[PDB]
Parts: C-alpha cells; structure tokens; sequence
C-alpha cells in the first residue's frame, strides 16, 4: 500500500495533517456529544431520565463511562479484578432476620444476588 | 428548537371535561371524534386506576380519522407518570430476536417500577491532595460557597491514584457505593494548559454543600431489569439492542423479586400502556402469542390501530375483518372513528394553521376546506405548507386563494394521481412488466 | 436510602384472577360453581384425574388434548391444574408460536420447555462459620521450621455475629484467603467447612464512620449465628442442569470473561449431554439425596406447532425423564402448520393425535353465562344491579363470554363518574355502545368498504 | 472531468418568481414538475417541517432522477442530502425498518465551526514538569515556541515514540498529534538506520485555521452505539467482533437528541435537517411503508422524497393488494404527489444538443437529427447512448465531428433492446442448437 | 475390512490398448463406459488440461458411482480425488459458490519440498530480562529471554526475541526440560523432561526423553503433501505466527469463511513461486460430483466461469434423471437435469442397464466379495431378482440369506436360505402393493397419506 492511504490520511481514523476531519471527530463524538461521558450522564440520572438505572446497576458513572469506551477484551481485563460479592452476600444474608439484604445500588443485579451456583 | 412541527404537534392532550368524560367539541387541538374521544377518556381512567391488567382495544376507522391523533392525545393526556410503548407492528420482525421475544419486549416495556431514594453525594473541585506513609491522607474540596479536609481511607487513596486525581479537577463520591468519578476540570484552570488531551472538558465549580442528600424518584421498565440482568454489563444493550433471546427463567425471576419489592413496599408497580400502531401487519403467529400474553397480572393495556377492512390476515390466506383473528378479536373492544364533517375540518385546518404559524384569509381556509372534503384532510393539511412557501416567494402578507390554487395546480391528490396512471399505463412500468418508452 | 412505601397491598385483576383451583369433591366429581368455575363439570372432573396423575409419579411423557372452540375455559382449566398442583411442581406454560426463534432450531426451543417442565429437588447441608473479624492472631509453633525464624502453628480469628461470638480455631493455612482476599479486623467474612477458606463480603457497617472518605460500601454484621449448619433445599430444572454445564459460568479465563460480556446465545444442546445428565440425576435419585419432580409442560395455541414439532414430540415424549404435555387446541378440521396437503382435527396430526388423553369443552348455556358474570363482577370489584347482571348475560348470549367480562370495567367507570357506587342498566347500555364487539364493527366494514372511496376502508 | 448519466443537470433552472425557464440549468421542460421541486427545495430550506413525503410519478426516462438531482444542487453541500434505492434497505445485518431509521438519521445535519490550533516542529525539548506535567519545545525554520502538556496529551505524546529531533504535529484543543518523522538535521546520526527523515517544517510552527465540520445524527449514533475505531482493536479478529450493525434502541436515539440540543443551546452546534431520497420506491415493501408511516411522524424526520415508475402495480410483500405506483393507499395519501411527464419530440433534440456537448461532442445538424429520430422511436436514453460510440468512430476516421455516418454506424455496431428482442423472437423460435435459451 | 457397496471395484479393468476386458477388476461389462472412463484417466494423468467436464449420464444402478471410484484407484493415492454429492454444498456458513470453489481447489494438489530450521537440546539456563516501559499502564514487559540449549554435540545459548519466549511461556517450559524451537513459526514444543534427574517420584507422570543427539542446531528437509485449499484456509485464518492475531485466532470457535477471489489469485502467485524455485510439483486432480442434478442454476452458472479457470480440476458430474425440471428454475426443463448451456460443455458417458447373465456374474463376483459361498442354483434364484427386481435387491438379499443358512447350520446358502430372505425382506414394490391394498380406505389400521 502507498503511505498516501496507509499512512498520510486515507485512513479516515487517524488524525494528522490532510486529515483534518478526524481530530474534530474523535473529541466531539467520543466525548463532547458523547451520552456516556459522566457530565452529561450526570443530567440524565433521576425519574424518567435515560440512566435512571443507573443507581440501581452496580456501576458509578465513571465505570459505566469506561464500559462504553473500552473493547470487549480491555473490559474483560477488567472483570478478572472484580469480587463476586453479591454471591457471597447469598452465603450469609440468609435467614429472614436478614430480609435476604442487598445493598440498594447492587438492587437490579437480581440474578447475581440469587443464584444456586453460589449455594452448591 | 431540534422539535420541528408534526403532524401531530398540535394535539396537546384528549380534551375532555376530567369530572364527566365529556368530550367538548374541540379543545387541545382535537376536533369531533366525540364517541372516540369519550371512549379513550374511559380507557385513559381505567390505565390510570391501573387495577385492570391485559385489556385490548382497537380503534378502528378509515384513513385520516384521527386513530393515531387519538392516541397521542391520550399519551399527552397520560402524562410522563405512566409508561406509554408506541410501536410499530413493522418493528416486531426482527432479525435478532424472534417475534414472539420483540412482542414479550415490548409488553415488558410498558410496566413501569418506582422507585424513591435518598444518597449521599460529594461532589465539588479538589483544592489538594496530602498523604502519609509510615497508610493515611487528606483531601480539601471546595465549592464556590465551602471548602473543607476530608480525611481519606487507604482504599480511597488507591481509588483516587487509579481516576488520576489532580488538583482542579471536579471529581464526585457516592458516598453509598464509595466509587469517585471525575466529572472533569474547573474552567478556571483553562488556561493552566497550553494543550489539552481529548478526553478533557471543563466545567462549572459545583455550587452549594460539599455532600447533598437529595431525594429522587426512578421508574424503570420491567424490559431495563430484564436487559440489565441479561448478561455482567446488560445496560449497555439497552443502547445498542445487541441482546438475545431472553431466557424466560430470568424473566420468572425478576417478576417473583419485583413482586417482593412491592409487599415490602420498596417499589411501586406502574402498569402503562402499548399502542400498537397498525397491528394488521402482525401475523397469525404474533396474534396468537398476544392471546396468552394478555393473560398476566403484568399485562398493559393495549390499545392498537387498524385501517383495513375484512381483509386477509398475514401468514395465512383467509380474510377477516380488519386484517385480524375472529379468534382474536374476540378478545377485543373496538373503538370506531368517523369520517370529519367540513366543520370538523376547517377547524382542523385552522388548528394546523395555528401550528404552523400559517396566516390564511378566510377565503383561502374555505377553499382549503373544500379540498379537504373533495380530496382529503392530509392533503389539504399539506397544502397549507406549500401555500405559505408560495406566498412567501411572491412577499404575500396572508396566503391567499392564488397561493391555495398554485399549490393544488403543482401538487395531485391521490385521486387525480390515480387517474394520471390509468391516464398513463402504456408509459408506466405495468404490473406485468410491459412498458413503451417511444413517443 | 429507598423511602419505602406504606400503602395497601392490593393486587391487579387479570381474566383469570377468579379462577382458584377445580372445585372437586373429595370423591373428585366436580361441584357445579365452586372454586369460580361454573360448569365444565365433565372437563374440571377429567382435569382432576389429570391432576392426580401428575401427583403420582408413575405418570412419564403421557399427553392431553384440550379440545373446544374458543371462549370454553381450556386456559382457564390449564391454569387450574396449575393452581392444583402449586408452586412446588413445575409448571412451564408456552404457546406453539413461541417455539419459532431465530436463535436455534425449534426442536431445541421445545426440548428446553420440555426440561423446563422437569425440576430436580437437592437437599443438601450448608455448614459454614460468618461474622465480623473480631480479631486475628498468630499461635507461635512448639517447633519452628530451620532456617525461617516464624512458624505459625495457629491462626486464630475471632468471629462476632448479631447472636453472639465464638473463639475460631484455624488451620494456618488460610494465611493464603486472608493474605489474597485482604480480610481485616471488622471485615464480615464467611469460612467454609468443605473447603478450610475464607471470602470476605465487606467491611462490617459498624465502621462506617471510620472515615470522612472510604471507598467501600458497608455491609451489615450477620445477623444469625456465628455458626450455621443447615439443610438447604434446591429448586433445579433439568434444563438449569444442561445450560449450568452447556456454558459453565464462573471462568476466569480471557475467553469466558469475554463469553460472559456477551450476549448469551442458545445453543443446540446435544443429546450426548442430555442423556449423560440423565443417568448422574438418577444414579442421585438413587442414592436418595434428590427427588425428581416431573410437572407439565402446557402448550397453548398448539395448532400453531407444526408437523417436525410434533413428529419431534414422539420422540420426546418417548423419553424415560419427560413431564406431562398438556396440548389445548381450537382449529376444528384444519391444515397442518407444515404439510399444506394434509388436513386433520384440531390441526393436529392423526400420528400424533392417537397419543393424547383428548378432554372436550363446550359451550355455556344462558344461566352459566349469568353466573360467571356474578363472579366476574365481584372480582373486578364492580357491583351491578340485577337488571344490570341480565343486560351483561344477555350479551353473553348473543354475543359472546369475552365481550361482557371486557363490559365490567368500563361501565364501573362511567358509574362513578356519574357519582354511581354501583353500576346500572343506564351505564351498561352506554358502555355497549361506546365499545363496540367484532361483528357490530365487522358490519361498519361491510356498509362502508363495499368500495374504493375517499372515506373507504381499505380491503 | 468524467460525464456521468446527470452532469448537464446544474440545477432546476427557476425564475426569481420560482417559475422554471423553459430550458435553463440543463433542464428541458418538466416546467410544472420543476416548479413543483423549487417549492419542496422552500420547505426544506426553511427547515420548519419535519417528515413532509414528496413523490415523483412518471414513466421511465421522465426525468425523475434529474429533478432530484437538481433539488441536492439546489440545496447545495451543507445541506444533507442522502440518497438510496429501496433495494438497498434489505440488509442482512439488521432488521429493514432498522435500515429505514439510520437513513433518517443520515439525512439530518449537525454543523460545528470548529477552530484549530496547530503547532507542527521539530522537538526541541521535551521536560517532563512533574512527578504528570510535560513541557514540550517545537521549532519550525521561523521559530521556536514552548507548550505545557496535559499528562493526557503528554501521554498520546507518549504512546507515539517522539523523542528530541522528532517532527511532530499537534492539535492544540483535539489533543490529536502525530510523529510526522525524524529531522533531516540527524539525518547522519547514523549512516543506515531504519528511520523516515523529513525536513524541518519551513512555515510558522504555529497556525491557526477554522474548519466548518459537519456530522450527522447517524453518525452520534454509531459513535454512542459501540466503541469507534483505535478503541476496539479486538475487532481485527472479525467473527463475532466486527462492527456488526445492530437494532438500535430509541432510548439511545432520543438520549442522543438530548445531547445534541444541549449543544444548539450552548449555540455550539447548528441543526440541519436535509433530504432522504429514495429511488425505486416501489422495491419498497408493505412493512416498510407501514414503518414510514409511523416514522415521517416524529419530529425530526427529514422531507423524504421518493420515485417511482409503476402503473397500476402489486406492492410487495402483499400481492392481494394493487395499487397506483405500488405505493400503498394508506400511505400514498401523507405525499405531495408530482407527476411527471414524456418529451416532446423537440425536447428531445434540445436534451440530445444539451448533453453531446456536455460529453464534448460535436455533431452536424443531420447528425443532431438522426440522433433526435432514434430518441422519439426508440427512447432517449437509447440516442444519448449512441453519441460517445459515434465520437469514437468519427475519431478513428480522422474525423473532427460525428456524422451521419457515424450515427449509422453506431446504431448498427449497438442495437436498442427492442430490435435486440426482436432478434430474440426470430433466432429463439425453437430450442435448436443455435437457438437462445428459453 | 468391513464389506460395502463397492468393495469388489478394484479398477477399470482395461487392457494396455485401452479397450476393456468384459469382467475385469471386478467389473461386468459398462465396457464403452470403462474405455470412456479409460481415456478420462488420461486426461487427468496429462496434467496439461484445466476444467473439462465429464458427466456419467445413466439410470439408477447402473455403476455410475462404481465407475467414478474405479477412476479413483486408476488415479492412485498421489492425485487427489474429491467426491462431493450436490446436497453437500448448500452449507448455512457461506454461499454454495464459496463450497464449489472450496472443492474446486480441494482437488488441485501440490507436493512441496520444505525446510525446518531449528533448535534442539535440553535447556540448561533460561534468563529473561526486561525493561520498565514508560506509563502505558500495563506495567513492565520482558524485552528478551536468554536460553542455554544443550545437546549431544555441545551446547549454544540463545538470545530469544520475547514473541518467541512468548512460545516457550505458553509451552509451559522449565529448566531441564527438552525443548524443540522452530524458526519457521517461532513455534514451540516441550518433548519432556532430561532422561537425567529421571527418577521415579513424581506425580506429574513426565515423559523423560533422551538429550538429542547431533549439534545443537538442525536444519532438516521433508516433503509436504498440501491442496491449494489447505494454503487458502491457512492463510484466511492465520494461526502459525506468535502474534496477537494468531494467538487469538486458535481460542475463537473455527468457522469458515468466504475466500476472497483475491487471496486466491495471490496464492497462486505464492505457489508458483514454489515451482520456479524447483521446491514443488503440481499435481491437479479430480473433483467428482455425485448426484450433480442436485446442484441449482447458480450453482451451474457459477461452474461456466470457474471451469473457465486458467487453473481447475477435471470435474466429474453423475446424474440419473431423464427430463426434469432444473432446480431453483421451475420454468426451465432439461435431460440429465442439467441446464442446456452448462450440458454443452460436457462429454457424456451414457450408461447403460446390465443383462441377465451379466446380473449372473456380478451377484457371483459379489457374493465371494462378501465371502458368501452360494451354491449354483442359489446364484440362479437371485438373478431372477435383478431382472424382475432391481439389481441392488440381489446384492442386499446375500447378508440376510447368509446369516439364515448359518443359523440353519448351513455351510452355503441354499435356494431354501434366500426363499426366506426374500420374505422378511421386501423389495419397494411389494411393500408399495401392500400400501395400496392396505390403505385401500382410511381408518385406524390405515396408512397415513
Ligand atoms: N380530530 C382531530 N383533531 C385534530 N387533528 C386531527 C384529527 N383527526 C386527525 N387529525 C390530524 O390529521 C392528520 C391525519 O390523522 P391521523 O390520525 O394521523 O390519521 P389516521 O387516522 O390514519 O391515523 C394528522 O395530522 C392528525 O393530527
Ligand atoms: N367454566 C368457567 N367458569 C368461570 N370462568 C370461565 C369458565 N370458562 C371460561 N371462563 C372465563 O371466560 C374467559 C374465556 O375462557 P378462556 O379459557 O379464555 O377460553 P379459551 O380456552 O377458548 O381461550 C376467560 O376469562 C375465563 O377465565
Ligand atoms: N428535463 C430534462 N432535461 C434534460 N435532460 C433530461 C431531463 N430529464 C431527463 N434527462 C436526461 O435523460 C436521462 C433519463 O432521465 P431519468 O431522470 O434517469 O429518468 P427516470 O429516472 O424517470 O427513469 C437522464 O440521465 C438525463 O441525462
Ligand atoms: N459393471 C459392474 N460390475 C460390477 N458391479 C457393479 C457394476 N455396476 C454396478 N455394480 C454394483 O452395483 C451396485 C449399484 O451400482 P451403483 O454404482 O450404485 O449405480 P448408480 O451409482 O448408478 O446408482 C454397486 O454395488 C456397484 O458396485
């Protein structure tokens, strides 16, 4: 391939000289006007609002902002930190004293909270 | 603003009497449909009193009598409290999914969960960072009307290294779940930086308290829980769609904890509604599966339009009214939409007008009336636009009846189109192929 | 946090929500209104002995045939039975159009129903020691290892709990859970018996005061004992049993963790693995630390199934591990969904037909039709005058069932709307006439698309 | 440059009073349809109305494609205007009516004016300031200038390789950069290493230039839909990782309208709504309708714009039902219908004379007659065809200009479909073993 | 071993002129099909012709496939023979006429001279060293791994670039295990432990191996065996370096893809490379497909052009149909089912019904093929079936009538032994009598139509 394509802006990703479009782009459309980043998130967080939910999934706006950036495979590096505390939880908030208590952020994560797998 | 002007801006609610139903002839944009009116007023009541599960209605009617204006006026009317699934019956076929998932979505979509809760929020700019090893540090935040030193656990230390944590930044803590986010930089640091990398934005400094305990109510459809629980990260699919076939032991999950939420009285059960918006393009397969789906406490109301008359359903080849199962339609209760009187239509026209923000003289809103009687309510509705455009390019103060003209000479109606085809045929590429392209 | 809710806890009101159970005598005849049916006697008594063959455990892969036209009560005898049978036994209800996914072949779709409708019982003991840390500490060894300097022949943990604390006495080798899972004074821990390791759940909410930042979410201390030994109950499927080993889900592995970051897709389940889950579940059943709870898979619309499901369905059915199919059906003599050429009762083939127990329903005569209106009623909450009650019944009649139970709640509004704590013949001639049934507006069509036109409907 | 099918078609010709000159802008006739289109360029440029069907209804070669054609040269190149077949919409990848939505979205413009402050050198210093801060020092022939860096910018600075005696670029607010090469001034460093050496930069090594950037609605959604680019990298593997289409859910369309309104406020950005074009309308089928139906309802929709060339036809995906155009009479009633109409016999020579020398073609008047003849016998496009044929052959005589000659030549080198089908009908008459096949 | 269909084919059974003995090699005449069949080995041995077509055109039973198979023992084990029924290509991954072209270079071969470069010893030192990058965030990486190979001649240390300790990482090496590396790929092999240090108590039941004999450093030749297909494959889904692609490339689930024309047309310059570098022979062979009236007009259309390949095998259809409809072309009826453009381009071998005695010969060459010892008048009752019946209701009729004589202790099967087989066993059209005489009416005991 010429560098004219591979290298001096036939790639339309890659920002340079020639390539002007792709610097512009990659700020607005990757944060700017980007839903995921947290400041506009955060005005979109209560009642009908599109993350409504997003109290209640155990991610913050910082974790949901990085999910929705990073590739499968970065975000299952990611996964290989995590503790599945919620199994846990399922363990020792049993009995009815303990009113099989979750903590209200993790509250939608139902099937992580009841599940056999845990239990056998 | 980025709303332009529909066709269905105008209607801003059902327009009726809240004590008696009563329908009056018009008001928020609606005209006539008096019965229609009323009927949906009494469907409207009993979604509100949301104790009816899984009934069906089918506003039936010609085209252009107001099925799909009604329906919008009852979601106005509804309001935001109520979860109201406007599909297509095109939308349910689906590549990804099976038809019968794409409806179970859509009926999941319309119950909606209450939620209220108060958290503890931190959010403001970061002053400083201090820490100690010997593991310990400090951190002062302020905002345009506070500043404090919070002292910080080690864990928090580690959690601030991994976000970057610099001064100037503006940085939130959900004291609940402990995570920080960073919101950004103060715009006052703007020019700390000659250059700035990509992912950075400034902001306004937080204003106020440091911590705020601010109480917020969170309807969330049964279909998001559903998603969320799909897969480790299922809430990005509620963006993308990129979701499967949902196994039916996850939904019989989440309804059996929904329900405990409701005895313990953490939520509120919403039950809204789905419109199914000419549900004739459904299929035998789609109707016999909204048979059983209709059975469950967890059913909306569904309320569907339907324009066709006896005529064949899909997937099979016998006819029936309206394109769908007698079978089905047993299940139904039908609501009719008439025809518009040239009354009911100069009102509508000059609804239109209003909404449009078009000036017609009394005479041009006559002849538009006329129009609208000999070739139908749309496209003298569309007229009106077209008029308007004409005026303006001769610097008329009010469309006049020359405007109205000029734009029924430029613009055929569907009748006098038909007749320009069967006009035409031997020009026109025929339904068996045959066409002659010579003079 | 959440500000919970002090209101009533009513419940919805669904077409079936009156429907409790058969209502049969002892003696299994059926009582002529009991449990909100009325009538069916002879349908209600079939599904009783129905209902005790799935209770006894002799049944495997027997099929039933509800037969009648529509209106007749098959879903609401299928909902019977499963409220005969209760929470305890599977009940799987799916309609024939549902076996069409676009994800694997149909006969997958059915096979996983068809397990769905087989559940499993474990009973096992949970035997675990949970609190928060109260302490650790190191029991120095009688005789330390050369060349080391520490040899630890202790750990001791002290565990609290709501009920009390206990001294805990451990093997030193959990040095390894604790120094990988960072447990500290005041985490709320659990050890596990079977395994001699510990996982922590957080830091214990006693401390959550500790600092003005921390970032962890507190949990509450265990508020059982210190010490739980317990028998622990298992509601499994079968088909939990092939998904659980089709696609294992705790792997720690690059490609798991991106498998489970993804949609999970159905796959076609081998026989191979069926077959295999079979024998462990009976060797289990066997040694008796498991029951096997075979209840019913109830496919409604099964005219719907076409002629490769139910040639599909001999061979399910013909499996030794199966749950009852019941089938319900109203296509008369109809085309097979599959074999365009073939015409059969209830569109279900002759082949298969010969298998299943059919039970027929039929109509409803005036005075049952008046009575299911009084249940009705009562259940919606609506309360009608007599005169109303008749109006309702004779609609029943020369209309139909549906169409006058669809009739209760709009003119209960319009009722109290009009300042009525009870509705009357007034509200019912209205609603009639706002809500119209399928052959009033089917002659609206007839009248007004009998051309092209302007105004026309479109056919 | 090349001649395509339309590249005589400058525009629709139109008076100041918007009423079309009778041949102006390449355009012969359709006066009345042309008009018609100066008023639906109006609607669009006022921008007001969302979701107004047109469409355009005539025989084949009535010009259909030039009147749309026309309206985006009308519109001009800020305005989006997107065209496709309704061919194109039956995608494997995603449901049809999934298909229709992103067209929409394609056809509705966001506009950015966007400033960029470039500096491009030579790296003279790099002093990292902290220990995060860089400062970085750049030098063109005409100067030398310092920057302190962002640790973001300074690690992108970072993850490309620049070291001192680099050429670099950087985009000052982007926080994009690029190592342009190695300075020519090390070129001898060593006498072969693997290493691009490039001249210093001879201009400022600072500039400042303001770019006009247009986006789409289409595009926020696909860059909100999944990670873009350098951000997925796993996607080189393909199978389940490439950029698959999906269904995309209203809720991430209506958050993304949000966001984009957030930005007209701030006075960032400016809407503008354009034109979807849809050819072949009736390859459309009746679920596609039924989801127009519905969609030209939302309050963005563009002013869609279809075509079509059937009489009396079956709509597909429901032959029980025919109707004018195809078009399903549910839906034909939402559209401004402009009907188009055949040429005159002297059109046809104007159109032939306007085209040949768009090609470059020069003919005798016996030649533009000749050609005229075969427009009103056999088709318009079939005479237009002949004239690149005739100019290559009247080039080969040596000839300056096709001729008579020439004409009669080509029509006889290159035959119309019609006497082709005659040829058919008297070859074809049986299955022999120089017969067609049946 | 086990007996099948065809097992008594050995061959065309021709003579050195070409012209065919009448049984031979397990043949019973189809003699001018044999010598057509003859001539078609030639064409194929002459490696000098691309994409002719041969059809067997014949009715059912009439050794069509017995033929092809002959033709593919004629041919021997070194050219390929590809056989492909037409219901094999209608595959749910990629289009038909991706299958088509996989078959089609599937039967073009190429025998190739390779060299492996390699190294060979126990590893007595493995020393990795590495550098702390700047802030990428995933932390230091090891810049290059030093390794002390030894073998019987001495020893050498390497100075491994980390893709390849990468290799060694993944293959789980340690000190004193036997290692094989290969510069090729960069690839790696553990053989096993030292036989020194090989004592008995480990659970990790090693494999101790012999230290190689021979220098250190090897570089040995051998001669590969590949299809075209096989290098499209390989480089469609690269999986031989120690990349990151590669790597991934192996723990992704195998499916197949649409080979670009593209990468074909360039393999074809990679391989003839091989051939002026004198390190390959081509060889092209047959593709045979078998029921070829089971292709469509796609599929049929799409041969034109790939028969038109400068490069393609010869391709052998049999079809066993008179005049039918072409599928996917309702409107298009032809002989052979074979599109009247795509039949021009063939020869067709017409094949012909067999005569009683020559049923005679064949259930006699049959039966000893099977090790079916059958008396005279036993042969003569099963080649009244053949004539009355199909042919192959002869074959089939052996095993049963076998296995009845010997559980009536029969040494042979006697004409008592196949009367019985006959009657447990029907032939189609007695079992369609009792179908029409049985579901003579409908009813509980009636057949189902
Ligand atoms: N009663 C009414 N009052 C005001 N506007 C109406 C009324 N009926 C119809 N319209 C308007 O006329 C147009 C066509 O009616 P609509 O209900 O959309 O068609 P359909 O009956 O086919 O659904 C829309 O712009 C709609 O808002
Ligand atoms: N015997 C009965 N007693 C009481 N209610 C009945 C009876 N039969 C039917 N119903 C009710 O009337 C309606 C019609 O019965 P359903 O089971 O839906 O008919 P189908 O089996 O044809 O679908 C349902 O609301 C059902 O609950
Ligand atoms: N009004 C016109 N004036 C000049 N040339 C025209 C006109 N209409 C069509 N043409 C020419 O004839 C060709 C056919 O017109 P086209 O729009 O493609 O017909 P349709 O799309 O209706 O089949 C065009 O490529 C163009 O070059
Ligand atoms: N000429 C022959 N000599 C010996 N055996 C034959 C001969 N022709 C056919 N057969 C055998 O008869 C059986 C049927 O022949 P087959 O090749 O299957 O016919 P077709 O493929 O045309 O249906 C096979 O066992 C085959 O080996």
């Amino acid at each position: 391939l010429p560098r004219l394509i591979w290298c001096d802006g036939g790639r339309l990703d890659k920002p340079g000289p020639g390539n002007l479009v792709a610097g512009f782009r990659s700020k607005y459309l990757n944060h700017m006007m980007n839903i995921w980043t947290p400041e506009n998130i955060r005005s979109s967080l209560e009642g009908i609002e599109n993350f409504t939910w997003l109290r209640f999934v155990d991610t913050s706006l910082q974790e949901a902002y990085r999910a929705s950036h990073t590739d499968v495979f970065a975000r299952a590096v990611d996964l290989a930190s995590k503790q599945n505390r919620l199994g846990h939880m399922q363990i020792v908030y049993d009995e009815p004293e303990d009113k099989k208590w979750t903590p209200v952020h993790a509250l939608f994560q139902i099937c992580e909270r009841e599940n056999p797998k845990a239990v056998a | 603003g980025l709303n332009l002007i529909a066709a269905h801006s105008h209607i801003r609610g059902l327009g009726v009497d809240a004590d008696t139903l009563e329908p009056r002839p018009s008001s928020q944009g609606l005209v006539g449909q008096e019965k229609a009116r009323k009927a949906a007023a009494v469907v409207l009541e009993m979604i509100k009193q949301g104790k009816i599960a899984g009934r069906a209605v089918l506003i039936a009617g010609p085209p252009s009598t107001g099925k799909t204006a009604i329906a919008m006026g009852m979601a106005q009317s509804l309001g935001q409290d109520v979860p109201f699934t406007t599909l297509a019956a095109s939308e349910i076929f689906s590549l990804e999914m099976s038809k019968t998932e794409a409806l179970t979505q859509a009926f999941r979509k319309s119950i909606g969960v209450r939620i209220k809760e108060e958290s503890e929020i931190m959010e403001g700019e970061v002053v400083e960072i201090q820490i100690d090893r010997s593991k310990q540090g400090k951190l002062t935040i302020k905002t345009t009307d506070m500043e404090a030193i919070y002292d910080m656990g080690s864990k928090m230390i580690d959690a601030m290294t991994k976000e970057r944590v610099m001064a100037g930044d503006i940085i939130s803590i959900d004291k609940s779940s402990g995570k920080i986010t960073k919101l950004g930089r103060s715009y006052a640091r703007s020019r700390d930086y000659d250059a700035m990398g990509v992912d950075t934005k400034f902001l306004q400094c937080p204003e106020g308290e440091l911590q705020k305990r601010k109480e917020v109510v969170h309807t969330v459809s049964l279909h998001e829980i559903d998603v969320i629980n799909s897969r480790t990260q299922g809430f990005l699919a509620l963006f993308s769609g990129d979701t499967g076939e949902i196994r039916s032991e996850i939904r019989d999950q989440i309804n059996t904890k929904v329900a405990e939420w409701k005895e313990e009285g953490k939520a509120e059960i919403v039950p809204g509604v789905l419109f199914i918006d000419e549900v004739h393009m459904l299929d035998i397969e789609c109707f016999s599966y909204i048979n059983r789906a209709l059975e469950s406490d967890l059913a909306p109301i569904v309320i569907m339009a339907s324009n066709r008359g006896v005529s064949r359903i899909r997937g099979t080849d016998y006819k029936s009214p309206h394109g769908l199962p007698l079978d089905f339609l047993d299940r139904v209760v039908i609501i009719n939409t008439h025809p518009y009187t040239p009354d009911e239509l100069r009102q509508i026209l000059s609804i239109r007008a209003q909404e449009e923000e078009v000036d017609l003289t009394p005479d041009a809103l006559a002849l538009l009336t006329k129009i609208g009687q000999e070739a139908g309510l749309r496209y003298a509705s569309n007229l009106i636009t077209t008029s308007q455009l004409i005026a303006a390019k001769r610097r008329a103060k009010q469309v006049g009846v020359e405007d109205v003209q000029r734009s029924f000479k430029l613009f055929y109606d569907p009748a006098r189109s038909v007749r320009f085809v069967q006009e035409s045929e031997k020009r026109l590429i025929g339904n068996d192929g045959v066409v002659d392209f010579s003079y | 946090i959440s500000e919970v809710r002090g209101n009533t806890r009513d419940h919805r009101t669904a077409a079936h929500t009156h429907i409790k159970g058969l209502g049969l005598n002892s003696s299994g005849i059926a009582e002529k209104q009991a449990a909100g049916f009325v009538g069916q006697c002879a349908a209600r008594e079939a599904c009783g002995v129905v209902v005790d063959l799935i209770k006894a455990h002799k049944m495997a892969g027997r099929g039933v045939l509800l037969a009648g036209g529509p209106g007749t009560g098959k879903t609401a005898l299928a909902l019977a039975i499963s409220q005969e049978l209760g929470t305890k036994i599977p009940f799987c209800p799916i309609t024939g159009s549902e076996i069409y996914s676009t994800e694997v072949k149909k006969t997958e779709v059915l096979m996983e129903n068809f397990r769905r409708a087989i559940g499993l019982r474990v009973r096992e003991t949970k035997d675990v020691y949970e609190g928060e840390v109260t302490e650790m500490t190191p029991e120095e060894a009688e005789n330390p290892l050369g060349g080391y300097g520490k040899t630890i022949s202790t750990l001791l943990i002290g565990l609290k709990s709501a009920r009390g604390q206990k001294k805990l006495r451990l093997d030193p080798s959990i040095y390894e859970a604790i120094q990988k899972e960072r447990v500290q004074v005041g985490d709320v821990i659990y050890i596990e018996t079977n395994t001699g390791a510990c996982k922590r759940v957080g830091r214990s909410d006693a401390y959550a005061t500790e600092f003005d930042l921390e970032a962890e979410e507190y949990v509450p201390i265990p508020k059982g004992e210190v010490h739980k030994k317990k028998e622990i109950v298992q509601d499994v499927t079968l088909h939990d049993l092939d998904v659980a080993n089709a696609r294992p889900q705790g792997g720690q592995d690059i490609i798991s963790m991106m498998g489970q970051l993804m949609k999970p897709k159905m796959t076609e389940i081998t026989d191979k693995l069926r077959m295999e889950i079979n024998k462990v579940v009976q060797k289990y059943i066997n040694q008796g630390v498991a029951e096997l709870i075979p209840g019913v898979l109830f496919i409604d619309e099964a005219h719907m199934l076409d002629i490769e499901c139910f040639t599909y369905l001999n061979k399910a059915l013909e499996s030794p591990i199966a749950p009852i199919v019941v089938l319900a059906s109203n296509r008369g003599i109809a085309t097979i969904r599959g074999a365009d050429d073939l015409k059969a009762a209830h569109g279900i083939p002759p082949d298969f037909l010969q298998r299943l127990l059919i039970i027929p329903t039929h109509p409803y005569e005036p005075d049952e039709i008046r009575r299911i209106v009084r249940i009705r009623a009562q259940t919606e909450g609506v309360q009608l005058t007599d005169a109303a009650v008749d109006r309702v019944a004779e609609h029943g009649v020369r209309i139909s069932l549906r169409y006058c139970l669809q009739l209760l709640a709009p003119a209960s509004i319009l009722a109290r709307v009009n300042g009525r704590t009870q509705v009357d013949v007034q509200d019912i001639a209205e609603a009639e006439e706002l809500f119209l049934d399928a052959r009033r507006s089917a002659n609206i069509l007839t009248s007004t698309g009998e051309s092209g036109g302007l105004h026309g409907f479109i056919s």
